């Protein structure tokens, strides 16, 4: 069984940046496709960026050019950071693996101010 | 050395002992025919008149006919056996070929498989076969003449039985000279055939470079070797025969002169003579041919042999007990890991499928490899290395294999067509058990009786091959129609072609959205229908699952999907 | 029958004369020794005379050494020339095979084209020498034994020179009728092997369907089909043979009543008589070979007749007689559409690709369909259908294939590699014309020393097949030699595998970055660096020229090379 | 050689919306990539939109769910249909084939 780790920040301030990493285990990591979601109080989960086996990237059309995904290939840990950030974007942020009908993480909500 | 071997032919003793009985005729007629030229020579013209040389006409005739028959009988009653154990040994041979486990067919022999067991098991016996009408007329022979001899004669018989053993040593040394000189010029028979394949292959580089001459140049050489090599076998092969030629005749000179002595006279009439002479120029394809029946007897059992380990191969491992009427469930992967034999890369590293009963599921994938090799997993073509794979509970090395694959169906668009009837084809195997009612039903259901009813026999005509046959556009349309006839309870479509051909996808996608209305159905998939209704969506990126989800609810998780979407818009 | 072949192997007549002198006196040893039988046998045993029967053993020896020393000669110096006409033929029929289009090779000759060619060549021979051998020995024997039945008679000879001649037709009415059974059993023999191949090839279904059953029935109706045409034929066989024994055997009987019917005959002593049947029962086996002869030459002239089919077939079309030192300039493809033979739909449609020279343009095709069928036209592989090739203002189907090709250089993996010595590859077919100076430069040029200090000898290494073999990515590196010491002007990559990454790619780029600093170029492409270095990039789709542009000033221009990029990237 | 004809309009108020065409015969048009290209007074020749063979249409950066684009088959004829102009996007305007290093026609200026 695939199992991972989530580790994130709290509150900040607004239009700051922040860094967040995702372990993951027992996993063939240099292959499957990693993402993150976020889950606002009053509307459902929803992508924000997306990684796949050949280090492309994706991002959603409300954040297009604004954060920023990356792996490591000896940690198996993933990073996004985020810049010029918006109190709007406050909500639940969740790490992803394999797909949206895959993995899930414990989630860490992020507070924008 | 056959002890303990009789009862393989014991059904057949009829025809081997007509044999020997009408077997040993054929050489009491050759003994008889001598027998009788003494009485022909002396007491014919000696004795000053006829009343011998009008029975004696009659009689030659008399014994040619019956070697004649005898000859035919024989021969007859004896390949009747050759070929009524040709047939039981290729038969169990065949029947061990239908369960030898998928993957040998898979590439590592077929192409001489049929060839290589018919002509090997036609050598078998055309050999041993061989040395028993040679052991047998020819061994009478050797017996009829010496006792005509020794009736006729005191001395010359044992000197010359004293002497023949010289001659048979002589046989086996000079043929033991030439086998051994052919497997050496065998060998030197592979490399130059080897070289002379060699040249060829490369001819794209031959021409590009524009170096015809060194080409002609080195076929010259490998020619010339070609030709003396051939030659130095055919300069080997003209000396066996003059050679035990002249030993035995040289025993004939002796025979000869052992006659000038002055008590060997007056017991030779002048027909007497003839006689024991006649009987040795005829002993000498007799004991020529017959010891060389090793190299008979050999032959046979090499062939033998090399069928005999074939016979008792590995087969599908057969375990566990339990048995199935219908599995209607959920067959789940679990951390499953498996390999092709005779390759290193893992073709499947931990997989994690967890098909729903009633449900589908879309292995979409970029390669063409790495999924197919699924469809080969579920129904235990190949066994699994690392893994395990839960059917309701239980793993399909438990289940015993005769209702395991009676579960799936491998509906696709390249299934082979047995060469019988259209309603043959598709109740296969059941004919028994259905009713012609349900045929017609069903292949009216799969959209398949529009392209039947035209077809001029009907439920009578041929479809498979050496037949009429069905174009790649039907041929799984009554994959469709065998399937629901069967009503399996887990589908593996394939999807083969790339694309639907024209103006036939309206039957196609139609009978299939009947065919997976219910009926759990893991569908490898390629094309952009039957992947769209899909229930959840698995991708596969050359070795492992990567990005599963349903279609509706992935293409905003970009990912491999969307990405392999777009360049298939 | 064939007066035109004398001067084809009159270059042996000296072969041939020694075996027709050395052969005769084969059939005159046979002939002498049933003439020595009589002074054996009436002056021998009916008088008291022992003079002759104590020199007469020798002479038996003496006849016997002369006939093994005949045989011998008259087998090896007839197998002096069918050994050089057949590899005269081979050389002939070889040095044809190199200069069939490369569509021949392409997959339309069976990979047995050797064997076949071999196995006609050596069939015909066999067949053509051994109707020789039994034709002058067997008329020879003939000739003996009729010379023998006058000298010492009058009626019985006369009988037999009007009787055999029955013996003969009926010789060949059941030879006739055995040859007509070979066919007649062909058909069905083909037809039920067929109908035996058919089931195995989809053994899959077989087991998925639970099908056993259904196959082993199938397979016994088959078998017994086998069987029992087997049993037809053999049944055959066993006729031929003892019915031409009968009509001799009457011939026989008839004989013994014409040799004491009346008192007019009777003048025949007790010897005289076993020479004459000694003689016929002797008679026989050149009475059958010479008249089935005439089915030994139909062997020969079968095989010859399937052999002049092909030497004199068709060559790659040679026309135009311009020339060309170098041709250093800007190859250019105008409205050029080229088909594949024996298929239908074009591969390249209308074509506008110009190669500016010493600059270089880069093929980068997803389908692996339609790129590397133009390194299969700038060098006349193929020939075109509708378009033209400028090469320097000249068509490429105006110049010289001797000369056209001498500019191009495939320089790809997979290189055919001469099983030679390596400098040799290195300097193919000009050893003569390049000093070894050049090649020691070159393969350090080429950075491609490591593989050859490292190897035994080096430039005397043997690396080809039947050699030491060496890597793949070697094979590449020695093309890349190869290319250097020619320095053509016009250069084809095809960068086939990239898959040693371990310092070996590295090596390659490294060698190839200088390759490339000169003549212009047609690189078919996969490989992101030498892409990215190009000049003028050029995708095709599946038939036809797409988009095209230069690495750098695409990307902005979404098209399709940068959706291609995306998914390779 | 392939040959291609622009029709385009002139001179509208800004905020409008309209549609281009350019006619390109004399050649497999069924698969090769057809774009569209821009080019400022002063500024260089600059891409606006692309077409390839699976319609897998293509926005560069600025009018990305702006513009669209699309080709008549029976036509032989690509339609480009414009939305929500600019002063800003006055410039030369070009209809292109088979990528950038391909051919070019005579064009029209919009205002
Ligand atoms: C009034 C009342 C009188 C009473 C009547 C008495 C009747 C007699 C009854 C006969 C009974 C039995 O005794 C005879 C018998 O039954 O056997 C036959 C015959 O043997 C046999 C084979 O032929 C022999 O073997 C070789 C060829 O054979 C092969 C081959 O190897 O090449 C094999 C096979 O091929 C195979 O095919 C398979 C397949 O086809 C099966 O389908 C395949 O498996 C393979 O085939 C292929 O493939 C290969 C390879 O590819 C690898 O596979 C190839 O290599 C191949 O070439 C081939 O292509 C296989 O190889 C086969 O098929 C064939 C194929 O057709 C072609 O390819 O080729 C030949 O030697 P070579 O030079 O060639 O090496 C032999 O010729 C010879 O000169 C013999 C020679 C031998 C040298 C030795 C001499 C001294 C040695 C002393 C030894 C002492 C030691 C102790 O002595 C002489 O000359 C000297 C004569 C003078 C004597 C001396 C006098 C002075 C002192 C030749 N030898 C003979 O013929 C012997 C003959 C001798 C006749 C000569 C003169 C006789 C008078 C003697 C005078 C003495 C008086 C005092 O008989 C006698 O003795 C007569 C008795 C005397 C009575 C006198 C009273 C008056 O054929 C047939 O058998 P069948 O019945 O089954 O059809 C048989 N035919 C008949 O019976 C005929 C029948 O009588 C009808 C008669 C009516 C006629 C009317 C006009
Ligand atoms: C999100 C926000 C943004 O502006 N992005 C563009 C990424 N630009 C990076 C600057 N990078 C310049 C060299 N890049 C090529 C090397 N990249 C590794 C080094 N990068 C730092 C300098 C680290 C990055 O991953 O991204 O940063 C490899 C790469 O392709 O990642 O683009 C790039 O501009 C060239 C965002 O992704
Ligand atoms: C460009 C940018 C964008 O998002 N567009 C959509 C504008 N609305 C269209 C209406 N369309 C409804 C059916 N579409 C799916 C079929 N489309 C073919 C027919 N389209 C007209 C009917 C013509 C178009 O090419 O696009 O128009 C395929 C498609 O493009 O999908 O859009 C859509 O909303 C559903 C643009 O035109």
């Amino acid at each position: 069984q695939m199992q991972l780790v989530e580790s994130g920040g709290g509150l900040v301030q607004a239009g700051g940046s922040l860094r967040l990493s995702c372990a993951v285990s027992g996993s063939i990591f240099s292959i499957i496709t990693l993402a993150w979601y976020r889950q606002a109080p009053g509307k459902p989960r929803e992508n924000v960026a997306t990684i796949t086996r050949g280090s492309r990237t994706s991002y959603a059309d409300s954040v297009k050019g604004r954060f920023c995904i990356s792996k490591d290939n000896a940690k198996s840990t993933v990073y996004l950071q985020m810049n010029k950030l918006k109190p709007e974007d406050t909500a639940d942020y969740y790490c992803n693996a394999e797909g949206p009908a895959g993995y899930w993480g414990q989630g860490t909500p992020v507070t924008v101010s | 050395t056959f002890r303990r071997l009789w009862p393989t032919i014991a059904p057949f003793k009829a025809g081997l002992i007509v044999a020997g009985v009408a077997l040993i005729l054929n050489a009491a007629s050759d003994t008889f025919m001598l027998s009788l030229l003494k009485p022909l020579l002396d007491d014919g013209f000696g004795k000053t008149d006829r009343s011998v040389l009008v029975w004696m006409p009659l009689v030659v005739i008399g014994l040619m006919i019956l070697r004649g028959i005898t000859s035919y009988v024989s021969s007859y009653c004896i390949s009747w056996v050759s070929g009524k154990v040709v047939m039981t040994m290729r038969r169990r041979l065949f029947g061990h070929m239908m369960g030898m486990p998928v993957s040998f067919f898979d590439k590592q022999s077929t192409g001489t498989l049929l060839s290589r067991i018919t002509y090997d098991s036609e050598q078998v016996a055309s050999s041993s076969s061989g040395a028993l009408i040679t052991v047998v007329r020819e061994g009478a022979s050797i017996i009829g003449l010496f006792i005509m001899m020794f009736y006729y004669s005191w001395q010359l018989s044992i000197i010359l039985i004293v002497l023949a053993p010289i001659v048979s040593i002589a046989i086996r040394v000079v043929s033991k000279r030439f086998r051994n000189i052919s497997k050496n010029m065998q060998n030197t028979m592979g490399q130059v055939t080897t070289s002379a394949e060699q040249m060829l292959k490369g001819h794209k580089e031959v021409l590009i470079f524009g170096g015809q001459e060194v080409e002609t140049k080195r076929f010259d050489k490998v020619s010339n070797r070609m030709r003396l090599q051939g030659m130095k076998m055919v300069s080997a092969s003209s000396i066996s025969d003059p050679i035990i030629q002249l030993i035995a005749s040289l025993a004939l000179a002796f025979v000869l002169y052992a006659a000038s002595f002055p008590s060997v006279m007056d017991s030779l009439t002048a027909g007497t003579i003839t006689v024991v002479f006649s009987s040795m120029i005829a002993l000498m394809r007799p004991l020529k041919s017959l010891t060389n029946v090793n190299a008979q007897f050999q032959r046979g059992m090499a062939a033998c042999q090399t069928l005999f380990t074939i016979l008792d191969s590995e087969q599908e491992k057969d375990e566990g007990k339990r048995v199935i009427e219908r599995a209607t469930g959920d067959v789940e992967f679990r951390n499953v890991t498996f390999t092709y034999p005779g390759r290193d890369v893992p073709a499947l590293r931990n997989i994690n499928l967890k098909i729903p009963a009633g449900k589908t599921v879309a292995l979409v994938g970029r390669s063409g490899s790495g999924k197919s090799t699924i469809a080969s997993l579920i129904t235990r073509f190949y066994d699994i290395d690392e893994g395990e794979i839960l059917m309701d509970g239980h793993d399909l090395r438990e289940y015993t294999l005769a209702s395991l694959r009676n579960q799936v169906a491998l509906v696709s668009q390249n299934v082979h067509l047995f060469n019988d009837t259209v309603a043959n084809n598709i109740a296969y195997a059941r004919t028994e058990q259905y009713s012609r009612e349900q045929i017609e039903e069903a292949a009216r259901m799969a959209y398949a009786m529009d392209f039947i009813n035209k077809m001029d026999n009907g439920l009578d005509t041929v479809i498979g091959e050496n037949g009429v046959l069905l174009s790649g556009g039907q041929r799984q349309r009554i994959a469709i129609a065998r399937a629901l006839l069967r009503d399996s309870p887990i589908l593996i479509l394939d999807e083969a072609t790339s694309a639907l051909d024209t103006e036939s996808e309206r039957a196609i996608q139609a009978a299939l959205d009947e065919l997976q209305k219910n009926r759990t159905s893991l569908v490898i998939a390629h094309r952009l229908s039957t992947i769209e209704k899909a229930d959840e969506i698995v991708v596969v990126e050359d070795g492992v699952i990567v990005e599963r989800g349903t279609h509706n609810d992935l293409l905003e998780h970009r990912g491999v999907y969307a990405q392999l979407h777009k360049m298939q818009f």
